[PDB]
RNA sequence: AGCGGGGUGGAGCAGCCUGGUAGCUCGUCGGGCUCAUAACCCGAAGAUCGUCGGUUCAAAUCCGGCCCCCGCUACCA
């Protein structure tokens, strides 16, 4: 008795992972998802029948039999967010497979898949998609890459070597030792690329093959396992269900799984016990986290298999926790000594000072959380399941003494009426979304939005300072009181309607009722400016005196503003008339003496 | 002799409001209608124009704040001395 | 800009016109009365008259030049 190994592929984004699985699957996946990528993690089990219908003839090169039940293939994103996903996928897998794009060469996600799969000791075998990319390719349905070599021509063939040449040499930086599958003898310190490609089938047969073949070389002894005893397992994932409740997803390995058999899952805090309630299984050839067919129950379950488990008090189960099967008190102990040799790869940091964010998996809200760590956001809370009432009045209370941090991020949630409706008495925002940055970008844009109508409508309570100089010539006055009317330059500032306008001794001079250059009627001045000033409540000699300077009022709230929170529009005129008005009003209040 | 830690800061009497309310100018430049609590307030007298520790309420720090200690005599000399604190300030 | 009016203890007013003591009320300091405070009584300090000059036996008073304050009118960029 063989279970099927497990295979993960990994690769960087847009290098056909999803689409070699749907090929395989004969079924499109890949178009379903919104923005091209997939941020969710299956589990896809594949006959052995039509593994053999795949290939064909080749199977007899290798002297072995075909005797493997199956396949049981898991998909893996390659964003960067979702870091722990790969991890999870790389330490869980028997078998991998990195998928890299010829033409661009290596990326950052490619590395770091490297360095997992060094880490947890996993042999794989490289693949090479894009190929229809080199021009002068034919393109045939589901050939074979050695019946379709002789179809091109030499340019091609010469792209090829080259490309690959360089691929192995990378690899060869990268401390590995790489050659083709068809030019290589040695299989035990040589790894194979296999050019695939995922949009016409060429060589995937080949790749099944070598996948089925190299199973038995490196290590096949920990491939048998007793079909009576215990089952042991991992958890894949925590998500909710529609009339299920909290359930997790698992793929069993040791042993088989009955109905009613009590189980040990390493919790949050602690290790958690429960009977199962309900074994559901997934449609031969279907995408676990699509469920395009209906699920069908299943009484018990043989390993190694991926099942969806349903048992009350799962809320606090932990993602990557193994699960022990456990009939008697003793197994109970035995089995939760062994879940306290256990560690929690990721943790969250919360400030109890920051944003509710919401999300439908734990994965989802792993990588939310070390998105939103990247940019130094604190994070008050993060669970699973939809926005309820209670989130919103957390939101409030955390808003009431930080406007910017009392907000909801909800990725792929659903927003309750009453939970709605109280948002809007309340006027809390919410940002519902279905992709990462996407939702990100849309909060970061709107706090830059609040930020910039902060400080929109408060240039307008300010006044500008400004310090003019009275002409000693009689011309420029044309009238004496009510109103007062007088020539005047401007030595600094800005001279606006509505100022009121003091001396060195602070005696109110009145307000500045118009300004006019010309017979026309004016709004402003700027510096450099000439313009007659008709003023209320000034008299010339008694109040105000030809070749006198006159300064304007200025209010120490607005100063304070403008040189701390409206300093970008601040230039030499105005500083330095700000400073000399500073040091002149510097009489009675220390406020000014010491600016 | 004690001096402030943390955000506290000097302070100014003004004015007495009544029900043991004061209106103290702090060194920062506002002004600030203070209260001062009743465990300090039976036992010493204070009057307009004397140098005190203010800490602002932890909610609305800008014109709220108790009254926690008042300088005597040869304390606020020393201070103004040591040069701590300038005669400006004291005298407004 | 033109015309008219006025400057006296810390404050507000007499003392001019008829030159020859600078007064009135409040205010500050000290002592009285009361168990204590306010009210009340007593005593003392405080301007040499906005400056400069002319007149006169002698000028705050009569005259003129300046400094400041107040009022009225002409005065449309
Ligand atoms: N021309 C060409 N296009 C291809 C080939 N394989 C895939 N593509 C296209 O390139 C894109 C690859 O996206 P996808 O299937 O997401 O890649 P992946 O391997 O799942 N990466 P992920 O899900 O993280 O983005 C798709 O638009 C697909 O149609 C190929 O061999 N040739
Ligand atoms: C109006 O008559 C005008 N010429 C006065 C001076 S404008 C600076
Ligand atoms: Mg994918």
């Amino acid at each position: 008795r063989i279970r099927q190994p497990i295979i993960a592929v990994l690769g960087h984004v847009d290098h056909g992972k999803t689409t070699l699985l749907d090929r395989i699957r004969k079924t499109n996946v890949a178009a379903k998802e919104a923005g091209g990528i997939t941020q969710h993690i299956g589990a896809t089990e594949v006959p052995i029948e039509v593994v053999k219908k795949i290939a064909g003839p080749l199977i007899k090169l290798w002297k072995a039999e075909i005797k493997l039940p199956g396949l049981l293939f898991i998909d893996t994103p390659g964003h960067e967010a979702f870091t722990s996903l790969r991890a999870r996928g790389g330490s869980l897998a028997d078998l991998a497979v990195l998928v890299v794009d010829i033409n661009e060469g290596f990326q950052p996600q490619t590395i770091e898949s490297i360095e997992i799969l060094r880490k947890y000791r996993t042999p794989f075998v490289v693949a090479a998609n894009k190929i229809d990319r080199i021009k002068g390719w034919v393109i045939e349905e589901d050939e074979p890459f050695l019946m379709n070599i002789k179809k091109q021509d030499q340019r091609a063939v010469q792209e090829l070597e080259t490309k690959l040449w360089e691929l192995i040499g990378k690899f060869y930086e990268f401390g590995f030792q790489a050659n083709r599958f068809d030019r290589v003898q040695n299989f035990t310190r040589e790894l194979a690329i296999v050019p695939i490609s995922a949009k016409y089938g060429i060589g995937i047969a080949e790749l099944l093959v070598l996948i089925a073949g190299l199973s038995q070389r490196y290590l096949e002894e920990k491939l048998k396992i007793e079909v009576e005893g215990p089952a042991r397992g991992t958890i894949l994932e925590v998500r909710e269900e529609p009339g299920l409740g909290h359930t997790i997803d698992v793929i069993i390995y040791d042993g088989t799984l009955h109905k009613d058999d009590t189980i040990v899952v390493g919790g949050k805090d602690k290790a958690i016990v429960t009977k199962i309630r309900a074994l559901l299984k997934p449609k031969p050839l279907d995408e676990i986290r699509d469920p395009r067919f209906r699920f069908d129950y299943v009484d018990e379950v043989t390993a190694a298999a991926g099942v969806k488990i349903a048992a009350p008090g799962l809320e606090e189960a932990l993602a990557g926790s193994p699960v022990i099967a456990a009939p008697t008190p003793e197994d109970v102990e035995k089995a939760k000594q062994e879940i306290l040799e256990q560690i929690e790869r990721v943790v969250i940091s919360t400030d109890k000072v920051g944003v509710i964010v919401k999300a439908d998996t734990l994965g989802s809200l792993e990588a939310l959380s070390k998105e939103l760590q990247e940019k130094e956001i604190p994070i008050r809370k993060a669970d699973v399941g939809n926005v309820s009432k209670t989130d919103v009045m957390e939101a409030l209370s955390v808003k009431e003494e930080e406007p910017k941090y009392g907000v909801i991020l909800g990725f792929n949630v659903k927003v309750n009426e009453d939970a709605e409706e109280v948002a809007k008495a309340k006027d809390v925002k919410i940002f519902v979304g279905n992709v990462i940055y996407k939702l990100i970008e849309d909060y970061e844009e709107w706090v830059k939005e609040e930020e910039e109508k902060k400080k929109r409508e408060l240039l307008s309570k300010v006044t500008f300072p400004g310090v003019i100089r009275l002409y000693p010539d009689e011309r420029y006055v044309f009238r004496r009181s009510n109103p007062a009317i007088v020539g005047i330059e401007v030595i600094e500032g800005r001279i606006k309607p509505g100022v009121t306008l003091i001396k060195q001794n602070g005696q109110k001079v009145g307000v500045i009722r118009s300004i006019k250059s010309r017979d026309e009627f004016l709004q402003e001045a700027k510096k450099g400016q000439a313009v007659a000033i008709a003023i209320e409540g000034a008299i010339v000699g008694r109040h105000i005196h030809p070749g006198e300077t006159l300064y304007v009022d200025l209010s120490r709230d607005d100063a304070i503003t403008l040189l701390k929170h409206l300093r970008d529009t601040l230039e030499d005129t105005d500083i330095k008339a700000l400073k000399m008005i500073a040091k002149v009003k510097a009489k009675e209040d220390p406020f000014w003496r010491a600016i | 002799v004690p001096l402030p830690e943390g955000n506290q800061l000097f302070g100014v009497v003004e004015q007495a409001l009544g029900a043991g309310w004061m209106d103290v100018r702090c060194e920062d430049g506002k002004i600030r209608r203070c209260r001062i609590p009743g465990k300090l307030r039976r036992r010493v007298w204070i009057r307009v124009g004397d140098l005190v520790i203010v800490q602002p309420w932890p909610v609305q720090s800008d014109k709220r704040g108790d009254i926690v200690y008042r300088y005597t005599q040869t304390q606020v000399d020393w201070l103004l001395r040591k040069g701590k604190i300038t005669q400006e300030f004291l005298t407004g």
